[PDB]
RNA sequence: AGCUCUGACCGAAAGGCGUGAUGA
RNA sequence: AGCUCUGACCGAAAGGCGUGAUGA
């Protein structure tokens, strides 16, 4: 039954899958690969990797109608907390060959599970680092267009602002997913969310906040602009 | 001024301009590891001397240690992030790297990483468990081979036994100083040794109850000392190992209680799988054999001290209080174990903070 | 859709277990919670280990399934953990529980057994 | 042909003639110490080849070994005392050495004699006692850092634990072989290793239950090994010392029961003084209460009388008999000690002989 | 009281002491030197080193009327078993400046007590070595005129023959002192003395035996000459 | 003239001891021989330790003098050993003996005591 | 001669608490 | 818990033996 037609965002596709329903999905950059064991589907000449909102936040972000999305073919993005690559694998599809991604995990065991991928899919650069230290990678990255921060850690608000001065280029965006207990497990979700926004708006302009429900609970994705 | 590339170390003029550059002479993956870490190499020092050469006392770096140990080199430097240089290079890399500059940042990049990441293994939890015990053996061995070199060398110099009670120095005395008459102020200080220590002994050297040894008796004892000294060295490289494999085994446990106490807890476990697989109650009390006496010969009540009590927070905290604090660290440990076993995701700072703020209290 | 759940439970088959403890709390004991639940499992006091699909960090009980298979005990996921708390002794949440000596509900248990033993492959 | 001077090594024509010589390029005293004892040095092998240039397969020395290991390397030689060469030199030294030749033989000799002689010391009965216990320690120390290395490396290669049961070769394997996939027939025999051995294990490499290590897990463990194999080096130089100061302490006890056992006997004495100053009854049984410690305390073989029972003659002879032999060597030993304490005079061949023919017997 | 006039032997002297009696003595080779703590008396210009028979066997052998005595001014002697030096301290005096003694101790401790002396008295060469093995000193010596063997040791009979082949030169004499339980403790001294005489006569011409009583018990000097 | 003899002993004060033993062997013990002689000296059992000036090698008893000045015992050399043997229990030579419990000779002992304490310097 | 920490209840309240109190 | 070998008598003889037999 599957039908596949262009979604609003460049590098995103909508599918009317078996029954009636709608899911998003992205063109596989390297046909034949399968990263996180997700549903590929075949279309005219080509394979589109489904992207499940329950797996990637940024997927859930977009199914919840993320308004504006700086990550588009050709763009150079810095990715903090790239992990296995389940979440960043998809942006690779989007970004494309003249696109470039700088992935940064910290635990060496997880990032490992990525390193073999980057042979087939060569627009990614796994870099074992700590976001808390931007300079440790000072010589492995070039100024980026989008910064992307996942990394559930209390200081994550400042993490973004730091990297942002180091790397993010004037007037490019960056967007962060916040889990809220990452920051403070005691005080009320909106209040931390609201605090986080202020701490950001001190450096950026916070041009959006989007809560990630039903998929993920008590998270929210923000996107900010660098003046 | 001075920023590092995936190709060479560049020093830029105060405005925008080049000045000079040094290319990585070995494998760039290798050099960078040191430079990125804050470490200073020769490729760097070859540069700065050349920069002094053109008359620059002015110095700036992107890392805090590159500047702090640059001053430990002479030159007055300072730390500033995205400084004029890093900004220059990362701004438009193909200026310096040609058009294929990314394909480059890529190779040096995937290359540097495969270096720092340990190969897939499933035994490495039990490898740390040897290495942790294998350093407790090296600890029997050392107290023992010092016990020898202490009284044997005291035949020749009884005094200095309780003079330099700190072992690593007694040893290096015997190892370099050698014969009782080789000792002099100059080489006595080169050993550590306060301005009094260099006397409190030098007085004893000059008159002593000491027996007499010749180039042969000495030459053996000084050969026991060259072994103590390589055993110490064998210690450094054993913990150095632990603290690097914890990265690949329990990033969290390591980030929570420290790489050593992590590996220790992994030890009286049976490994990680067991450490992970069990309660927090079977954790707080682990190393519990010795708390202390009061019925061995006297009379009193029994209770217990498990390993994790060396947590500086459990330690500087008192009687009354405390073990309520053990109850806690035990739990965050059980969580650390599981994510560490199954995932590897660094969730540490989350529950590190969940713990800190935790169980503030009644006194 | 947590990744520590082996099989796919029906939302009632669970419920029968969710109340199977509710009144299994009487004339036999249970052991509320995940710390003393893991207790019983290692010592074999575990008849059936019932768990929750809610619990996060998802690694807090992610260890139970392997530990159970090893110790030869049946387990179940009751999709809500706040209900599992109150269905034991007390309101506040229970990530998982198990039963040692069912008591009231003695024969009322292995129902789930015969059903878990196949459904999980 | 060949004999040695106080200045050089001469090689003489079959009749009387000089052929060629090689002067001593080091301090002669140092080279002679090596040559006189039968050891071969460069100056001698520099010669041999230079002779074979001139075309000499014929070779004749003055010492059994100069000829033995002259075959162990190339050349065909035969041992003969006061051979044409040695005879030409001492016969008319003036020829070779000038008009002052004695003042020379004098220097090189007095010099060499102060080389082999230790300086005056009253502590050396104890310095030995240290050494002899000091390597009873190095023996504890080695067994233990072996049990570690054994099971630790047996994570990566379980099989070869009982494959190479002889400790030193297990070690050197790990130390050079290193990683599992490094082993091969060629470098496997480089270690000792029968041709069956190189098989019994080589299948065990190919198949295995062994977990995986990388360039890192190894490189620490192959750093344990490098240590065990220097402790060994320390043991050699520990016995190499006992068997030298035993010349300067008790030449007699040494020449009688052996340098080690002589040091052990001095050892559970409290020293040389306390040895010579006690009966022969307090001697024969000594390690009897150190070897009887094996029934009710720690436990072992049915308790073994005495230290001195390690005498090859006490051993190669039976129950019924034996016994009365200890009573004897016991006797000679007390004597050797007093002579040794007081005099040093080498009377040892006397009692050695008085003992040997002693207590021939019943059966 | 003391009067000192020449003895029959070149290099030996006689003294008529405090009261009535006769002792021997040598002209100290290096005035001021005192070896074994023996009585040195002074004479017209020089000193004479008393020589006590109870200490040096060849001292006794000379008070017992040793018939012929090959050790004379100029002669190069191989001294085997040279000890502290008490016993060859004297022959050094006789031998004199153009004379050369090669001493061989085995026990290194005793030899050491010689070594200081031979700085001053530079005609002796102390050599650590084992008479059993003559080659062990093969390159420290040159052919001698006399060999002298003390060394209470069983083979000693042999020891002498063995050295006499390497070192001692044609028609050169040698003299050994035998203790008789040195060789066989059990059997009768005048017996071993014989079996020893026979053992030597196989190689030498046994030109003398002289019992060392009363001074030393059951010893005897032998002189042999080399065909 | 052996050098292990400190003091110069009387040609008589000696046989008095050589004969102070002969009948000191009667209801008091002796401990004949040099081995069990050294035995007694280390255990205090020695009253007077008598030696010989003959004995050779002269290092076989050369140890008794030092061991005595230590254990605080008086000692005397009887110029012949063969004598000393017979004067103890048996003909064959005795290199030294000493007195435990003089027995016959109780006070006939310390006669040599006084002398020997003054003699030895 | 070899083994196991304990499992709802501190807080005046606020409500913190089986994702561990309090007792060890 | 922490520390002590036994002292004239084997050999047919020869005579070997406290400068240790024989028994341990
Ligand atoms: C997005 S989380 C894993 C994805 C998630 N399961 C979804 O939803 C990504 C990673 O952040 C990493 N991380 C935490 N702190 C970091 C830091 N300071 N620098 C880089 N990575 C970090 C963790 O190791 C973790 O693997
Ligand atoms: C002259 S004797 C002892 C002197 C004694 N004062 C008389 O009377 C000297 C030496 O002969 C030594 N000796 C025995 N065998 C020897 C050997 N094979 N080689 C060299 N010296 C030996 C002994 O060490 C002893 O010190």
């Amino acid at each position: 039954m599957v039908e596949v037609k262009k979604h609003k965002f460049p590098g995103v596709y909508v599918v009317i899958d078996d029954d009636g329903s709608e899911k998003i999905a992205t063109k596989n950059l390297v046909p034949g690969q399968r990263v996180y064991g997700e549903r590929v589907i075949k279309w005219e000449g080509e394979e589109y990797r489904i992207w499940n909102p329950h797996r990637s936040k940024l997927g859930a972000a977009i199914v919840n109608g993320l308004k504006n999305f700086p990550i588009k073919p050709g763009k150079s993005v810095l990715y903090l907390g790239i992990a296995s690559g389940t979440t960043a694998s998809h942006v690779s599809d989007i970004v494309g060959w003249e696109g470039k991604i700088y992935g940064i995990e910290f635990s060496p065991r997880v990032l490992r599970e990525l390193v073999p991928i980057v042979e087939e899919r060569r627009n990614i650069i796994p870099i074992l680092g700590d976001a808390t230290k931007p300079e440790e990678y000072r010589a492995l990255v070039t100024k980026v267009d989008v910064i992307f921060e996942d990394v559930a850690q209390p200081t994550q608000a400042k993490i973004l602002i730091d990297n942002a001065k180091a790397y993010l280029k004037r007037g490019g965006y960056g967007m962060i997913a916040v889990k809220s207990r990452s920051i403070d497990v005691t005080k009320e979700p909106e209040q931390v969310f609201k605090e986080v926004e202020r701490e950001l708006s001190e450096y950026f302009e916070v041009i959006e906040r989007l809560n990630l429900e039903p998929y993920e609970k008590d998270h929210a994705l923000f996107v900010v602009r660098k003046p | 001024f001075i920023s590092e590339n995936v190709r060479g170390i560049y020093a830029f003029d105060e405005n925008g301009n080049l000045i000079e550059k040094r290319y990585f002479t070995d494998k760039p993956e290798k050099v960078l590891d040191q430079l990125l870490k804050g470490e200073i190499t020769k490729d760097l020092e070859e540069l700065l001397n050349s920069l002094k050469e053109k008359g620059y006392d002015e110095f700036v770096f992107e890392h805090p240690e590159l500047s702090r140990r640059a001053k430990e080199l002479g030159f007055s430097a300072t730390t500033e992030f995205p400084n004029i240089a890093g900004e220059r290079l990362r701004s438009n890399p193909e200026e310096f790297l040609g058009e294929n500059w990314f394909e480059e940042y890529y190779k040096v990049g995937v290359a540097l990483t495969r270096m720092r990441i340990q190969e897939q293994s499933g035994a490495r939890d039990k490898m740390v468990i040897q290495a942790i015990e294998a350093l407790d053996d090296v600890d029997k061995v050392i107290n023992l081979l010092v016990a020898r070199l202490r009284e044997w060398y005291s035949l020749h110099f009884p005094e200095l036994d309780e003079l330099l009670p700190k072992h690593p120095q007694y040893v290096a005395f015997v190892k370099t100083v050698g014969h009782r008459d080789n000792i002099n102020e100059e080489v006595l200080r080169e050993l550590g040794l306060s301005e009094e220590k260099i006397k409190k002994i030098l007085e004893a050297k000059e008159k002593t109850m000491g027996a007499w040894m010749d180039q042969t008796d000495i030459e053996v004892v000084r050969q026991l000392a060259e072994e103590i000294d390589r055993l110490y060295q064998l210690r450094k490289k054993l913990e150095d190992y632990i603290d690097r494999a914890m990265d690949d085994v329990a990033p969290n446990l390591k980030a929570l209680v420290g790489a050593k106490l992590a590996a220790r807890l992994i030890s009286l476990a049976g490994g990680l799988r067991e450490l992970a697989m069990m309660p927090s109650s079977t954790i707080q009390v682990l190393g519990a054999e010795k708390a202390l006496f009061r019925h061995l010969r006297t009379g009193a009540k029994p209770p217990k001290h498990g390993v994790i009590y060396q947590y500086p927070a459990i330690n500087r905290s008192p009687w009354w209080q405390r073990g309520k604090i053990a109850r806690a660290l035990a739990g965050k440990l059980a969580i650390a174990a599981r994510v560490d076993y199954f995932s590897g995701e660094y969730i540490a700072e989350e529950l590190k903070k969940e713990l800190e703020a935790r169980i503030r209290l009644v006194l | 859709k947590p990744s520590y759940v082996k099989f796919e439970v029906p939302k009632e088959l669970a419920e029968k277990a969710l109340q199977a403890v509710e009144i299994a709390r009487d004339t036999g004991k249970i052991r509320k919670g995940t710390n003393e639940t893991t207790k019983a499992v290692e010592r074999g006091q575990a008849k059936l280990v019932i768990i929750a699909e809610d619990v996060d960090p998802e690694e807090i009980v992610a260890h139970l399934p392997p530990l159970c298979e090893e110790k030869e005990i049946p387990y179940i996921y009751v999709p809500s953990k706040k209900e599992l708390g109150a269905a034991a002794g007390i309101e506040v949440a229970a990530a998982s529980v198990a039963i040692i000596e069912p008591g009231k509900a003695r024969d009322l248990v292995e129902e789930i057994a015969m059903k878990v033993k196949e459904l999980m492959k």
